[PDB]
């Protein structure tokens, strides 16, 4: 049966000095064991094709907001998706969620990440707003 | 508001 | 071998004095018994992980737009996720789909709700513009 | 196990005098033998359920962009979802993707088809950015 | 655009 | 941003 796990934001983080945000993660659903949450990365413990989703709210003025979700492994790296909103000028209409999701050969010892490629950007962290999942094909 | 019913109430989106 | 469920609009609903917007659906693709379609909402028999999805096609010009899915059940409610469409304010360029999906666990007994925070919300019957699905995972 | 493809964009087309952009695809990940992509189409092989997804991005000007997934057989055509992304007047803000996706019953056959509604339409190659992909369920 | 016959929506026409 | 190496886009750089 397939192994499952769906996300939700516990925290978020955007060390100084650089252009990305990230997400720390807590699992709210989880079956099987070839995945694992370990702060803001999910490590994949069962090489396999996976259904990979991720949705984020947002509520910058600037411009274009988004998200990469990306593996690593290796040595190496390889963006899987992106997600791209362009928000609006106006500070009370400019809320947009963006969601993604495709199905991707994933492999052990793979870190999967979700990187929205501004500083300090303004993200929910409600659980029905902001998340990330998994289901084994 | 709209999104600020307390059934799915997302502090994110309740005015500032 | 998946039980699944893709329901598309027959009618949209409001009743006075609210601020929501439902629909009413029925089936274009069953198989397996797990859910039903009862009018506005869908009835969980068979407890087990899901993949929901929901889209929904609007052309109102204000600020914000967007769906709540829920889980209704033993006198407790939760908000599965949320998809929020930042509409603009030309009525001929005021047209967005929002589509959010997830996996969750549903028991049997609960019952699914899909609802637009706006009293007599524009929304599209088009069954390839508005849509609500499941797979049993 | 489940049948899967994921396809990406290797060239982008638009017959001149027709208001259609289409895009020539290529996969990246392939699973069984029951989906083939022939350029701009994929040809349905085994009859079934399949979870079906699209995102293209978009960088146009004009009010309103999105796509629309179609199949084709025995003389019929039947769309099966759309996307509708509302696009801003500013080029700088003017980035968009657009994801739908659905359940459905493909006949042996069939023919499949993403078609963007302008001609000559912009949309990023980016195998990250505008893709097609289908698990048979 | 939206309003082709092939996969008309009376909503956006 | 969004031309960023790790996933550079042409289409938006």
């Amino acid at each position: 049966k397939h192994s499952v796990l769906h996300l939700v934001p516990v925290n978020i983080t955007s060390k100084a000095d650089s252009d990305v945000t990230e997400v720390m993660w807590q699992p709210v659903l989880r079956r099987g064991r070839g995945l694992e949450a370990q702060g803001d990365i999910v490590r994949v413990w069962d090489t396999g094709i996976y259904l990979l989703y991720s949705q984020v709210l947002f509520h910058d003025v600037t411009f274009t907001m988004g998200q990469v979700v990306s593996r690593e492994g290796q040595g190496r790296r390889e963006t899987l998706f992106r997600c791209i909103r362009s928000m609006p000028s106006d500070p009370d209409r400019a809320y947009n969620s963006c969601y993604s999701a495709g199905v991707f050969h994933l492999h052990q010892g793979d870190i999967i990440t979700v990187k929205i490629p501004r500083a300090n950007a303004k993200l929910s962290l409600s659980p029905h707003g902001t998340f990330l999942g998994f289901v084994k094909l | 508001s709209g999104w600020c019913d307390p059934r799915w109430y997302d502090p994110f989106m309740c005015e500032h």
